[PDB]
RNA sequence: AAAA
RNA sequence: CAAACCGCCUCUGCCCGCG
RNA sequence: GUGGAAAGGCGGGCAGAGGCGGUUUG
C-alpha cells in the first residue's frame, strides 16, 4: 500500500582496488569487451550480507528506532528447521539462511528489508537501491590498448603438513589500482526515513572498506575503497522539465567515513530544503 | 442415415444392389465468432457465423445436360463471372 | 454449462424379441419409468449403496443445481452446473447398469457451454456428439472434447479416474500438497499430450515425461500389439477436467 | 525398472552396454524404440556411480548452433561437427575425480557416434544422436540424478 | 451495372507476430490442416474503421467531392441514443456504433459505404470490394513441412505497482516474418467512382501500414506490411469471350506509398483509355 | 464519444543494453531468426508502471490540469478489497493492483490512462500510443553472423550468513552493449493535448532511462539507453497522396532529457 | 613406436602452411602429437590474446615457443625436437596474412594437441 | 434418426 | 599443477465485458 | 435475376520480487 515517488539520490564514483580482486580460476568478465567488471549483484550482496551483521548482533540499539525487529532475536534458523521463529535469518534459500521479512509492512519497518529489498509469497516489498555493474573507467581503456597486464596470474602453494610436499595451484586475480566505475541509486519513496538508509549505506560501505571483496580476501583477495563523484538528488521535477534542476552534493575528494562523519546534516541540506 | 453416395455406388443403388457409404465428409460446417467495435471505444459484440471449410482437394461440383450453345453462350460465361463474385453469403469476406 | 444428451443402445433389436403383447407392455413400462421416474431421485442423491464410487469433483449437494429438460423412453436431455452434470452421467450409468441386469447400455454425449449460447447449437453439438460417441461402440461416453490422429468406455474412465486423480486432486476444486504451486505441471504435460496426437510414431514424449516429472513416462508394445493408442492418449479427459473443476 | 539406478546395477547393466554401441558405429543406426531403449540402459548404470551432469550444455549449445544452421543459417555445418571433436576428451583432460568410471561408460560411446560426421549429410544423418544426447539426459534426470 | 473488376494481388508480412484469437488463448486456424490465416473480415473491418476514423475528421473538408457528407456533424451517437440524428458513427449494431447510411442513394455518395457497403432499411447498398481471405504463402507451408514452429506461446505478466506481483497469462502469436498472400477485389461499377475508391482503398491500407491488425496491437502486434504483385483490370468484354483482354499492370517491388502516388498517374494511364 | 484523427507522430531509434538484459521465458527469442528481442508489451508496461507512480506521487497537484485525479487519492486498494472506491490502484489483475480508469469519459482526462489507453465495464477508452517489439539491429544481426556471442550465462551464488555456505544458479542474459530497434507511435487524437502526451511520454522514458528494464536490475541487469534517430509527424495528408510531406524533427544526436521542446516541434505546432 | 614417429615426421614434412588439411589430419596429427602441461600454458594464455586484439605478437609467440627449448636443457632435446617442427610451418605463412583467418586452424591443432594430452598421457 |  | 561441495528454490499461471 | 445486405474476437495488463562464485589450504 502506497508507492510514492519523490526522486532519485544518485551515486557515482569508482572503486579503487588497492589489493589485487577476484570475483571469477577464470574472473568473469564482459563476453563483449574482454575486460573484467564488477558485476551489481557481487556488490549488493556483499553490502547485505556486511549489513545483516551489523544488525543482526546489536539488536538493542535499533529496536526502538526501527518496529517489527521485535519478532527476532540474536542467531540463526539453521539448527531448528523452521522458517518463522525467533531466530534473525529466517529465509532458506535452499541450503543457506538469509534474513529477509515474510511480509510487505514489517519490511517497510525493518532497517535492512526496507533499503535492500525483501521477497515473499504475495508480499514482495521490491528494493529502494539499484546497483550496476562497474565496468572499468576509460583510464583502463586507455591502458588496455597499451596491452598492459589488467590482471595477473599468482601462484599459491599448498603445502603438506605431513610429508611437508608443495601442491602449488594458480588464481588469475584483477590487478591492483584497478579502478572500477560503480553506480548506486536510491530511490526516494517516502520523505520521513531518507536519512536512515542514505546514512544506513554509507555504513555498509564502511563495513565494507573495513572488510573485502570478492575472493578469499583473507589471503589478500579484496580491500575495496570507494572514491566519490558526485551524490545528486535528481527532484520528480527533473524528469519533466529534462534542466538542471538537480541538487548536487559536492564532495569529490571525500571520503566514505567523512561523508557519514559530522556534516551529512551539513552536506544534504539542500535536499532536506527540496525533500 | 448417410447422405451422399460415392458415383460407384450410387450406380449400384439404382439399381437395388448392395452398396457402401463413404467414410469421410468432404467438407466441415464451422461457426467462427466475429465481433463488431465501435469506433470511438472499441468495444465489442460477437456474434456467431456458420460456414462451410472445404479440406484441400475437395470442393463442389454440379452437372449440367441440354445442348452446347446454351452451356457455351450462357453458363460458361456466367461462371467465369460467378467466380469472382460468389455464390450466395458474405461474398465481400472472400466467401463464394 | 454442462448439457447432457444420451440413450440405451440397441433397443429396438431388444423390444423386437417380446412375442406377446403383455411380454412388450412390461418392458416398454419399466424402460420408461427408469427415464420418468428414477432418474429424479438420483439427483435427489438417492441408491448410493447401488453407485458409491463414481468420478466426482466436490461432495454430493443436498440441493443440486441440473434442470432436466425431457426424460422418456430411451433418451434425455439434461442440463445444469456443469461440473455437477460430470458427475450425473456416471452416476445414471451405474444406476442404469443396476435397474438393468447388466444387459443395456447407454451413451452419454456432453457439452460444456457458455451460460449465454443459442439453443439450436448448444443442441447440435451434444446431438453430434452422441452420434459420435454412439457410432462408435454403442457402450461409450463422450467425456469432453479431444483432439486425436474420441469417446471412452464407461469402465475405461473410471478405472482411470480410480488412479490418476486421486494422487492429483484432493476435493472440492483443490489439487493435493505440493502439487499446488505446480500447476503448470499440469498444463504442460498436456503439451506433451499434444505431442503425441502431431505424429503417434515419434517416441519423443517418453523421456520428456520423464525429464518433466523429473524437474505415461515409457512405452509399451502391448499399445503396439495391434496399434491402439499409448497410455498417453488417456490422459487428456482426465487431467482436463480436474484443470476445469480447479482455477480456470 | 525405477529401482534398478541395484547398487550392482553397473555390474548388471554393463550385460551387453559397448557391443552394440560399437555396433552403432554411425549415426543412423535404428530409428526405432532401440533408440529411447538403448537411452534408458545407457543411464541405467551411470547413476550407480556419480556422473557429474551439468559439465554437457556446451554440446546443447554447439547442437543449437548446428541446428540454427539447419535453419537457413550457414552452409558450411562441418566446422561446428568438428569441434565437439576438438572438445571431445578435454573435459578428462581438464581434471579428474570420483565420477571417471562413469566416464569410462561414457568415453567408450563417444568414437562409434563422433568419427561419421566428415562425409555426412549435414542437416540429415544427425536427429538420432541428437535424441540420444537428450534422452540419456533425461532419463538420469528422472532416475534422481543431476 | 458492370464494366469489369480490378483484382488487386500481392503479399501481406506479419513483421511483428499476428494474433486473432478463437474465443491458453489460440490464433484462429484452419481446421483440417491446421495452419492460422488472416480472415477476410478481420482485415476489411479494420480497414473499414481506419477509414471511418479518416472520413470523420473530414467532414468539413470533402462536403463538396462526396455529398451526403453535409448530412453528418464529427462525433457519434452513444449518449444521445437516437440513431442517425445528425453525428457520423450513427447505427448502433448490438453495443457499439458504426457509420453505416441508411440508404442506397445516400450512400452512393458517402465515400465509405460506396466502397465498403451499407445496410439500410429497404434499400441496402452492397459493398464494391471483395477482400479475400488471407492464406501462408507456399514457402511457409514448405518451412511448415520442415518441422518449423509457425505459431509461438507468449508468456505475458500483469504486475503490482506496490509489491511487484507477478500474474502471467500467455497469447498465442503468429512467428514473425511469415508471410500471407491477400487478394482484393474491386467492382467497377460506375466509371467516374474508380479513381476515387481505388484511391480510398489505398489510403485505407496506408493507414494499417502504421496501425496494427487484431490482437493486443499496442503492445506490439501488428505491423502488417503489403508487398503487392500486380493488378488486373479484368474488362467486361473479358468475362464475356475469355481470351486475354486483360490490363496488368506490374508492381512487383513496390509499397502502398510507393503505389498511390508513383503507379496512380503512370500505372493507371492505361486504364483510363478503357474506363 | 468523438474519436478522431489528426496524424501519428512516430519516434524511432535504438535501444542501447548499456548493462546485460534479462527478460525471461533465458532470454526471450523469436522463433523465427533465433536472436534474442524486446517486446513492446514488456517496454510499454515499463513506461506505464512509472508514470503511475509519478501521478500518484502528483495526484493532487494536477486535479485542475488533469480533472479526474480529483477522484483518487493516493495508495492501493488491497487493504480494503474493492474495486472502485477513493484509492488510485484500482483494478485487480489476478491478485495484484493497478491503476486503470473505469470509464471512456473519466480516463479521457485520467493523463495515464489518455496515452496508455484503459478498459472497463459499459465503457472503454483504447490507447494513443503504439509500442512495437524490437528486433537486433542491422550491425548485430551481422555480429550475430559473424560468429559472436549475442547472449550470456552469468553465473550466481547465494551464500549463507553464518557458515558462508553458497549456493549457486545460473542466469542467461543478453551482453551488455547490444542494441535493439524500436519505434513508438503516438496517435495524434486531439490537437489540444498532443504536447502533453508526448511530454509525459518523454517523462516515462526518462524514469525509465534511470531505472531498469526487465530481470533483476536492482543487481545490475537494466539500464537501457535511448539512441534518438527521427521524430516524424505523417500528417492526414501523407496517408492520401503518398508523397513525402512529413514533418521531421533533427535529433539524430540528442537526449531523451535533451527533448524536453519548443524549438524541436514548430513545425508540428504550424501544422497543427 | 618407430613407426609413428616416423609418421609424425612424415606429416610434419607435409605440415607446410597454416592452412594444413580439409579434413580430419589436423585431428589425426594432434592425436600423434599428443600421444608437457605447465610449459604449454605461455602459449596456451598466449592464444588468448589471438582472439580479442598485433604485429610484433607474433614475434613474441615465435619467441615464446623457441623459449620452450629455449629454457630446459640437458635430456629435454629429444622428447622436444618436434614441439620446433609441427608448428612454426603454420606461423611463418601468417606474417604477410589478415588476423581474422588461416589461424583458427593452428590454434585448433596446438590445443588438440593439449585436449588429448592429458587423456593419451 | 439406437421407441425424442 | 589445482584437493574437496553447491550446481535452482520460493509465489501467481487468463480475467472483466458484450450473446 | 444468389437465405441476402451491413458487422475488426477486441479493449487493458513489465516474466517480475529475493539471493557475495564462495569456504580451506606457505
Ligand atoms: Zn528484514
Ligand atoms: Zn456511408
Ligand atoms: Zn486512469
Amino acid at each position: 500500500m502506497d508507492r510514492r515517488f519523490y526522486g532519485k539520490i544518485v551515486i557515482k564514483g569508482k572503486i579503487k582496488a588497492v589489493t589485487g580482486l577476484h570475483i571469477g580460476n577464470p574472473v568473469i568478465k564482459d563476453p563483449h569487451t574482454g575486460l573484467p567488471y564488477i558485476p551489481g549483484s557481487s556488490l549488493k550482496g556483499r553490502l547485505r550480507s556486511l549489513f545483516e551483521i551489523l544488525v543482526n548482533s546489536r539488536l538493542g540499539e535499533w529496536r526502538e528506532k526501527y518496529p517489527s525487529l521485535a519478532n527476532y532475536s540474536p542467531g540463526s534458523c539453521r539448527p531448528d528447521n523452521q522458517e518463522n521463529c525467533g531466530k534473525f535469518f529466517n529465509r532458506k534459500i535452499n541450503r543457506g539462511w538469509i534474513h529477509v521479512c515474510p511480509d510487505y509492512e514489517t519490511a517497510l519497518a525493518c532497517p535492512v528489508c526496507r533499503l535492500f529489498g525483501a521477497s515473499g509469497k504475495e508480499s514482495n516489498f521490491p528494493s529502494r537501491i539499484i546497483v550496476r555493474d562497474a565496468f572499468l573507467t576509460k583510464e583502463w581503456e586507455e591502458k588496455w590498448r597499451a596491452g598492459e597486464a589488467i590482471t595477473e596470474a599468482k601462484i599459491e602453494v599448498g603445502i603438506d603438513r605431513v610429508t611437508s610436499q608443495a601442491n602449488p595451484r594458480t588464481n588469475e586475480r584483477v590487478v591492483a589500482g584497478a579502478e572500477f566505475e560503480f553506480e548506486i541509486i536510491y530511490n526516494v519513496e517516502n520523505t520521513t526515513h531518507w536519512r536512515d538508509d542514505i546514512k544506513n549505506l554509507l555504513t555498509a560501505m564502511a563495513l565494507l572498506e573495513d572488510s573485502y571483496l570478492g575472493g578469499s580476501g583473507s589471503r589478500g583477495y579484496g580491500k575495496v575503497k570507494f572514491i566519490f563523484d558526485s551524490f545528486e538528488f535528481r527532484p520528480l521535477d527533473y524528469y519533466r522539465t529534462g534542466k538542471d534542476e538537480d541538487i548536487v552534493s559536492i564532495d569529490a575528494r571525500e571520503k566514505s567515513v567523512s561523508d557519514i562523519l559530522s556534516g551529512f546534516d551539513s552536506l544534504f541540506s539542500e535536499v532536506e530544503g527540496k525533500l | 442415415k448417410a447422405k451422399y453416395l460415392d458415383l460407384k455406388n450410387f450406380e449400384l443403388a439404382l439399381r437395388l444392389r448392395p452398396f457402401t457409404i463413404p467414410e469421410e465428409i468432404p467438407y466441415a460446417r464451422v461457426d467462427v465468432p466475429r465481433v463488431v467495435l465501435d469506433r470511438v471505444t472499441q468495444d465489442s459484440s460477437i456474434y456467431f457465423w456458420e460456414e462451410i471449410r472445404f479440406r484441400e482437394k475437395s470442393g463442389v461440383y454440379f452437372l449440367y445436360s441440354g445442348p452446347r450453345e446454351v452451356f457455351d453462350g450462357y453458363i460458361a460465361p456466367a461462371m467465369r463471372f460467378l467466380g469472382d463474385t460468389g455464390i450466395g453469403g458474405k461474398s465481400t469476406w472472400g466467401a463464394g | 454449462l454442462g448439457v447432457m444428451k444420451g440413450d440405451v443402445d440397441r433397443l429396438g433389436e431388444f423390444f423386437s424379441s417380446m412375442d406377446s403383447p403383455s411380454k412388450l407392455a412390461t418392458a416398454s413400462r419399466f424402460m420408461d419409468y427408469f427415464f420418468k421416474g428414477y432418474i429424479g431421485a438420483i439427483i435427489e442423491g438417492k441408491f448410493g449403496y447401488i453407485i458409491g464410487d463414481v468420478p466426482s469433483l466436490r461432495d454430493w449437494p443436498e440441493e443440486p443445481d441440473i434442470v432436466v429438460v425431457y426424460a422418456g423412453g430411451d433418451a434425455f436431455f439434461i442440463v445444469g452446473a456443469w461440473d455437477q452434470i460430470f458427475e450425473l452421467a456416471f452416476r445414471v450409468r451405474r444406476a442404469f447398469n443396476a435397474y438393468t441386469g447388466g444387459k443395456l447400455t447407454l451413451s452419454v454425449g456432453l457439452g460444456y457451454f457458455d451460460e449465454r449460447t443459442p439453443i439450436y447449437r448448444m443442441a447440435d453439438v451434444v446431438s453430434e456428439r452422441l452420434d459420435t460417441a454412439k457410432d462408435e461402440g454403442r457402450n461409450r461416453v463422450f467425456v469432453v472434447g479431444r483432439s486425436r490422429p474420441l469417446s471412452y468406455e464407461w469402465n475405461h474412465y473410471e478405472e482411470l479416474w480410480r488412479t490418476y486423480a486421486p494422487r492429483i486432486y484432493a476435493g472440492n476444486g483443490r489439487l493435493k500438497g505440493k502439487l499446488e504451486s505446480k500447476k503448470g505441471l499440469l498444463w504442460k504435460l498436456l503439451e506433451i499430450r499434444e505431442l503425441y496426437v502431431r505424429d503417434p510414431n515419434d517416441v519423443r514424449w517418453a523421456y520428456l515425461t520423464a525429464y518433466l516429472l523429473g524437474r505415461l513416462v515409457g512405452i509399451d508394445t502391448k499399445a503396439v500389439e495391434r496399434k491402439e493408442p499409448q497410455p498417453v492418449y488417456w490422459v487428456d479427459g482426465v487431467l482436463k477436467i480436474v484443470l476445469m473443476a480447479v482455477r480456470r | 525398472k525405477k529401482m534398478l539406478e541395484k547398487g550392482k546395477q553397473w555390474e548388471a547393466i554393463q550385460p551387453y552396454f559397448d557391443n552394440v554401441v560399437r555396433e552403432a558405429k554411425n549415426f543412423l543406426e535404428w530409428s526405432p524404440n532401440k533408440r529411447l531403449a538403448n537411452a534408458v540402459t545407457v543411464a541405467a548404470y551411470l547413476t550407480s556411480q556419480g556422473l557429474k551432469t551439468n559439465q554437457v550444455r556446451k554440446i546443447l549449445d554447439m547442437a543449437r548452433t548446428t541446428e540454427l544452421k539447419v535453419k537457413r543459417g550457414e552452409g558450411d555445418i562441418k566446422d561446428d561437427l568438428v569441434k565437439m571433436r576438438y572438445l571431445l576428451a578435454y573435459t578428462v583432460g581438464k581434471a579428474t575425480g570420483q565420477s571417471k568410471y562413469s566416464l569410462d561408460a561414457f568415453h567408450r560411446i563417444l568414437d562409434p557416434m563422433l568419427e561419421v560426421l566428415m562425409g555426412s549429410p549435414k542437416k540429415e544423418n544427425f536427429e538420432k544422436f541428437y535424441d540420444f544426447l537428450q534422452a540419456v539426459v533425461a532419463y538420469h534426470k528422472f532416475f534422481g540424478g543431476g
